[PDB]
DNA sequence: TTAAGCAATTCGTAATCATGGTCATAG
DNA sequence: CTATGACCATGATTACGAATTGC
């Protein structure tokens, strides 16, 4: 954030998010000189990218969602090209966008609250009603069902306790709690959405009915 | 840059903050990010001295290993005497190097 | 394998123009009860939900549960090369991604089309039975040129239901107005109501729901404290269809 | 009230009765019961004068993204 | 408090239609003669006399010369939201700047109350002279519309000349000259050219154009001119009074 | 009262132009 | 009910202004 009037010339997206305040502090914000850090969400605001900048902090406490769009083919797409042409054609453009082409075709995500009840069969995709997890054209091939998806809980097992074991070690103590709040840490905000996912992936698994009884 | 000073004769003053901003060109100039670059690393707080004295000690431990951080930063990247042979090299005083630029050298 | 035959082609041309703007991907859930769907517009604001009964269908044969992944746009120009007379059937295997449409005249020329399919990854969702307290049945006809003629003046409309009749009003940078309609076959407005409403829509969505007139003569709107506003059709001994919106805060 | 959120604000950061900042509060005062550490009879007795308040029957920290 | 009706409504459509792509205003004068306009053109070539007496409308009550402005195309928009054989009210309070229109249904199931408010207006006023005009044609409105329309397509500007036995109707244009010949017709489809000596001028063809989108205004167009002078087009709005459109001859 | 200098590649952001698509009117 | 014309927007391309690095 340099001298100001040169930011007043033309709309920048760090220059708004830094003017913009927040409610929360108006004590507290970039001054001239420093460093602005800021991600960009998704809208369909598609004139201005400075009207869809956020601090990473509060869409790390308000959940707003990513514009991956954005990130594929404004950040990613063409540093890619200039290094990948000089050592082939002009087919190693079409080798990349079809290497994406390949890759593109699996993406992953008022109204929106009056959802649940019932969830998508695991093999095919149909919504239907009841709680079973299988389908009734899939229901054969389910302990194949089973046991995939029980390695990817597995491995999401791991990586819980990796990371929260890791904050004892950088704090010092094994006693007490753990209070670092580093934004910029990595291990900050990556042992937060373990937790979820684990959340997640195991009430998948209680689709399934228990393995045993537990008031013996 | 625009920064306030507070008046001291007699004394010298080196915020390792300006240094760093002046000589290197980073990412984050925060005390946990230059920590990790060289060497390897509010409303709680308040809660933190309401509370009992376990927690103050607490707090005062906290306190003092942010105090001597800039002192290792100082000793490990050869700051001062890096001072010390530029104004015995150049002829200026030991306050000119951190307020003014290559002219007066 | 899956096989249906239908001999009332039209219908099948009304309900895929009901929504070939409001949506451009959909997934079929093909059972042995019918041919059902549910899905959110682009805009994740508005619900459709559409049942064939399978009954209706003339000739049905289902062998196992599927799910088709269609585009919109694909099937709805395939589905205007065939005139309004013609029989349809409907071709699939269980183990292709790949549909066969075969339109009959009713007089010495079949047509065949092979339309390739995708996979999604689509969520489904769905809605629970509560009792709307406020029950319109009116003119398909009416509600269309009121929706359509408010929406020049400005974009939301506040709808107002009250004893004897419901009360529809908007406004704009060129004025104001509301249209009254009151109890009194098809050409009447049944009303009934418990607790009265007062609520409010934006337009846009409204002119998009009132595409689908040519497939009944009523429209039945109900309507409730705080819930999404439902439009409802029913198409004769096949099912029905509905839209979903929530009001404004 | 303004006196009794004072109280469970000091049982709250008594180190001799748990590192208590992930469960809630009326669990940390049975778990110190059941080892009987010494839980005093008054952290109690604000705990059942009350409804699920979350202001009453949550930790310090039940915010706070750690 | 001016409160009035009309049964056979769909004249006030049919002439409002007819007046937006001349002028964006309107000066409306109501007297107790009833409703009148008088207003000039937008590019100083033409004008609109419109008058309503009384004895055309069903129910009335006027206490007031009211002498107002209407911004005539958003007008005609919320005139597009009623059917023709829907009754048309008007209600206006003398203090109470706005219009309150009411559409009636002929069934009365669908009842409609609009509302457009009131701008300022300080607008030019000519009168018109009375005189003797030496051509005075009854014709069909869509033949007429017709005949201009079929002459749109040759060229821009028209000349016209106006005789005993027939009126001639010419034009040039890029694809080189044309002309139609009218003669009378030895109630409605009759025409009759009353001629005392005859004449030629030039007009504007496109301002015939805007003149016949008033084509399906009366039963016949009356075409009147003299010697250097405007042309007056005539509607006579049935059992209700006339419109007259006035055009200042060119040079 | 004090300040090291300029050349830029380069990409982003904004504005303008072109092209089609949709809606409304008129025949 | 279709066909034609007008309007409106939307998308793409080109030109200019700005953080960092090469000297
Ligand atoms: S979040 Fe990162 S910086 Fe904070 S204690 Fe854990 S490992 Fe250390
Ligand atoms: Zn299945």
């Amino acid at each position: 954030l340099t001298r100001a009037a040169s930011d007043y010339a033309g709309k920048q997206a760090h220059v708004e998010l830094a003017e913009r305040m927040r409610k929360r502090d108006p004590g507290s914000a970039p001054s001239l000189g420093d460093r602005v850090p800021y991600v960009i969400i998704s809208a369909a605001k598609g004139v201005a990218a400075y009207m869809k900048s956020e601090d990473p902090l509060f869409v790390l406490e308000h959940s707003l969602p990513i514009d991956t769009q954005y990130y594929l083919e404004q950040q990613l797409a063409k540093p890619l090209l200039r290094i990948f042409e000089p050592i082939l054609g002009e087919g190693r453009a079409e080798a990349v966008l079809l290497r994406g082409d390949h890759t593109r075709c699996k993406t992953v995500l008022g109204l929106l609250a009056f959802a649940k009840r019932r969830n998508c069969c695991i093999g095919c995709r149909t919504v239907l009603s009841h709680q079973g997890a299988v389908c009734e054209f899939c229901q054969p091939r389910e302990s194949e069902l089973y046991q995939k998806e029980v390695s990817h809980l597995n491995a999401l097992e791991e990586r819980f306790s990796r990371l929260w074991t890791q904050c004892q070690r950088c704090q010092g103590s094994l006693h007490e709690d753990v209070i670092c709040t580093s934004r910029d840490c990595p291990i900050f905000y990556m042992r937060k959405k373990v937790r979820k996912d684990l959340e997640d992936q195991e009430q998948l698994l209680r689709r399934f009915g228990p393995p045993g009884p537990e008031a013996w | 840059r625009d920064t306030k000073v507070v008046s001291m004769v007699g004394r010298v003053q080196m915020d390792m903050l300006q240094v760093l901003l002046r000589e290197y060109k980073l990412r984050s100039y925060t005390l946990n990010a230059v920590s990790f670059h060289f060497l390897g690393e509010h409303s709680i707080i308040t809660d933190l001295q309401n509370g009992n004295d376990q927690t103050r000690r607490r707090l005062a431990v906290y306190c003092l290993k942010d105090a001597y951080l800039p002192l290792r930063l100082l000793e490990r990247l050869m700051v001062l005497v890096n001072a010390v042979e530029m104004a015995r090299v150049t002829g200026v005083p030991l306050s000119y190097l951190l307020s003014r630029g290559q002219q007066v050298k | 394998m899956f096989e249906a035959r239908l001999v009332q082609g039209s219908i099948l041309k009304k309900v895929l123009e009901a929504l070939k703007d409001l949506i451009n991907e959909a997934c079929w859930d093909i059972s042995s009860s019918g041919v059902n769907l549910q899905s959110m517009d682009s805009s994740h604001v508005s619900l459709v939900q559409l049942t064939l009964r399978s009954e209706g269908f003339d000739t049905y044969r289902c062998d196992r549960n599927l799910a088709m992944g269609v585009n919109l746009t694909s099937m709805s120009k395939i589905l205007k090369c065939a005139g309004n007379e013609d029989i349809i059937t409907l071709r699939a295997e269980d183990n292709a991604d790949t549909l066969a449409l075969v339109f009959e005249a009713p007089n010495e020329k079949v047509s065949d089309y092979e339309m390739k399919l995708m996979d999604l990854d689509v969520e489904q969702l769905g809605i629970p039975e509560q009792e709307y307290s406020c029950v319109v049945k009116m003119p398909s006809g009416e509600f269309a040129r009121i929706c359509r003629d408010l929406s020049h003046i400005g974009d939301a409309v506040v709808i107002s239901c009250a004893k004897d009749g419901v009360k529809f009003s908007a406004s704009g940078e060129l004025g104001n107005g509301n249209i009254k309609l009151s109890q009194t076959e098809e050409e009447a407005v049944t009303i009934e109501m418990n607790e009265p409403v007062q609520l409010t829509f934006a337009l846009r969505y409204l002119n998009f729901f009132t595409k689908a007139t040519p497939l009944s003569s009523t429209v039945t709107l109900s309507m409730s404290a705080d819930v999404p506003l439902v439009v409802e059709y029913k198409i004769a001994d096949m099912g029905h269809l509905k839209y979903y919106l929530a009001p404004k805060i | 009230e303004e006196a009794e959120l004072e109280l469970l604000r000091q049982f709250d950061l008594a180190w001799q009765y748990g590192p208590c900042t992930g469960i809630t509060r009326l669990q940390r005062w049975c778990r110190a019961k059941q080892m009987g550490l010494e839980p005093p009879p008054e952290v109690w007795q604000v705990l059942k004068t009350h409804p699920g308040d979350p202001r009453f029957q949550c930790s310090l920290w039940h915010l706070y993204p750690l």
